[PDB]
């Protein structure tokens, strides 16, 4: 057997 | 009014002594830190704003103080790593801990999303708030017995913020700090929006990725056969993860694979091995290839669900990354499988995209390439058919191909071919 969302977003509005 | 201030105004502002201008500046601050390009971070950490915007949040008798300067550090938290840091060394962790019991849901939101910038930056960040007992109060915004009379912004903040706690490797997660989690993550992940579905998906994958153990803790609960549902989405955003998920898995035990092929998984892939993005196609046949590592009765479900002729077809054309997950699909197949399920491979039509294939610059392709030869050829030995297959080979290009490959600069490689030439083409 062998082994996309943001980490961070900031606040614009 | 607080439309553009300069750094200096708004340290002016926040080192008057009186509240409202305090109040003000600060808001002035949160607009420079909001808008679209190059928001001055840097500046406003240099002019030592962060341990003033963290001594607002602790304001409960001011309300919008502690909403602007929450949401000011919550847009410092979220660049690079050193922003994120200086608002860490500044004390915010604790501060929006404590925010997070808010009566005020929009202050109690903006601590949520703050923390999950702080989780977000990796493993030890989303160890330490969990240290600073964050997840019992994030939990119980969301004790609610139906999730449909949460806002839908906050909920999604909530199954975001979740998500990044569960993120990361070296190290995972605390065993316990997952167990709590978890259920909670079930129940999101019944939930019928869209982006919660979606983050929940990513959360459960995180989880998964991992060793055994991690993947036991997630299919104990049950979420196997609706991981499967998702998987069936019109909604991209929810298919990846759930796919990413569904792929973890089944790198895991043949029991845990089991889990997998009983809920009924085997039935989309003729969807997503044909899917127009090429990620999920990647990812799908990368999956294939490690349920065809399990045992010969799983092996027999690929075969029953018709997925070899879908196989063939990504190894014929694909994206060259996909067409490599194909090879290896093929050779795991082989390797494990029955001589009747590897006679049923050639019959639908394997060979002749897998010598096409030996052209690519690839090496580690063409050695999981020929391994996959030499045990179609062992199975036919078998049989006593090595002669049928030789000819079949040697008719669409692959005797030439393999001829070749004897003065390859790799070793494996001419070791493997001159063998195969030796031993089926002399």
């Amino acid at each position: 057997k062998r082994t996309h969302r943001a980490k961070k977003m900031s606040k614009t509005h | 009014g607080t439309v553009n201030w300069s750094v200096e105004d708004i340290v002016k502002g926040i080192n008057s002594n009186n509240l409202e201008s305090q109040l003000q500046a600060t808001q002035a601050a949160r607009k420079l830190l909001s808008r679209e390009k190059q928001p001055p971070i840097d500046n406003i950490i240099r002019a030592g704003l962060i341990p003033k915007f963290v001594s607002f949040l602790g304001k409960t008798d001011c309300s919008p103080i502690q909403f602007e300067s929450a949401w000011a550090l919550t847009n410092i938290a979220s660049g690079t790593s050193e922003q994120t840091k200086a608002v860490v060394d500044g004390g915010a962790i604790p501060a929006f801990i404590s925010l997070l019991a808010s009566p005020h849901a929009h202050i109690s939101e903006q601590a949520v999303w703050a923390l999950g910038n702080i989780a977000g930056d990796g493993s030890a960040f989303r160890d330490l708030v969990i240290k600073h007992g964050a997840i019992d109060p994030l939990l119980a915004l969301l004790a609610v017995p139906d999730l449909s009379t949460l806002a839908c912004g906050y909920l999604r903040n909530l199954t975001w913020t979740l998500s990044n706690l569960c993120r990361n490797k070296n190290p995972a997660p605390p065993l316990d700090a997952v167990e709590q989690i978890l259920p909670t993550l079930v129940r999101l992940l019944h939930h019928n929006d869209p982006e919660v579905l979606a983050d929940s998906c990513w959360a459960i994958s995180y989880l998964t990725d991992g060793p055994n153990e991690r993947i036991e803790m997630v299919v104990k609960k049950g979420v196997v056969p609706q991981l499967v549902k998702l998987l069936g989405a019109t909604e991209l955003p929810i298919v990846t993860p759930a796919l990413r998920a569904i792929g973890n898995i089944v790198t895991g035990t043949d029991e845990q694979t089991q889990k997998v092929i009983d809920a009924g998984a085997l039935a989309v892939f003729p969807s997503l091995l044909t899917n127009p993005k090429t990620n999920i196609q990647k990812e799908a046949t990368w999956t294939m290839s490690n349920i065809t590592a399990g045992r010969q009765d799983q092996i027999q479900q690929v075969v029953n669900h018709g997925l070899v002729p879908f196989l063939v077809g990504v190894l014929s054309k694909a994206d060259f990354k996909t067409q490599k997950e194909a090879a290896w699909a093929i050779t795991n197949y082989t390797s494990g499988g029955t001589v009747e399920q590897i006679v049923y491979l050639v019959h639908c039509g394997i060979i002749e995209p897998l010598m096409n294939l030996l052209s690519a610059k690839d090496t580690k392709i063409i050695q999981v390439i020929l391994d996959a030869i030499s045990n179609i050829f062992q199975a036919a030995e078998k049989l006593g058919e090595t002669e049928k297959l030789s000819i079949m080979i040697e008719e669409c290009g692959g005797l030439d191909k393999i001829e070749a490959l004897q003065r390859h600069e790799n070793e494996s490689v001419y070791k493997a071919s001159l063998n195969l030439i030796e031993k089926y083409f002399s």
